């Protein structure tokens, strides 16, 4: 209980990082599909929401209970998709580094605990 | 709004008359400027020509 609660914030943040990267990869895959609005999630609000109330799924075809918001387009396009590649690749790299940061923090905490237990 | 595309178009045709070749034949005729001869078109309809 105590150990589960202490490691729950970073674990949930890392899971939300994984889901956000899945969404960003879906946006990158559909970058040339005509009529596809780019989707993204508000990381902080959804993280607090998952924090207060546990993770839930729409079904389980299954998907998370996250709110898929639409990204504001930069410039218009005749085909009708709002996937701007610069934004997609910047968010992809930023999410990548933040996921690596979450892995580093969680691994440091778990070693910081094995150090105590080991004897 | 930054992206504006190009579309080719053909807005009608040019009605400036050309140069008349004088041929000593009674059946070759030339109309006045902005005048048209009438023929029965291919599909039983009416068409105009120079």
């Amino acid at each position: 209980d105590r150990l589960d609660a202490a490691l729950r914030f970073q674990q949930e943040a890392l899971n939300l990082r994984a889901q956000r990267q899945e969404i960003l990869a879906a946006n990158i895959a559909n970058a040339d599909t005509p009529g596809y609005q780019a989707r993204d999630i508000d990381f902080a609000s959804e993280l607090k929401k998952v924090m207060v109330r546990g993770r839930e799924e729409t079904g389980g075809v299954s998907s998370p209970a996250v709110d898929l918001l639409y990204r504001v387009p930069d410039q218009p396009s005749l085909d009708g998709n709002t996937v701007d590649m610069d934004r997609e690749r910047t968010q992809f790299a930023d999410n990548s580094l933040k996921y690596q940061m979450g892995l580093t923090v969680l691994g440091s905490q778990l070693k910081g605990m094995m150090n105590v237990l080991q004897g | 709004a930054t992206r504006t595309l190009v579309t080719a178009s053909t807005p009608g045709a040019d009605m400036t008359p050309g140069q008349l070749d004088y041929t000593s034949r009674p059946l070759d005729v030339a109309l006045q400027q902005d005048g048209w001869l009438v023929v029965q078109a291919a599909d039983g309809a009416e068409g105009y020509t120079r």
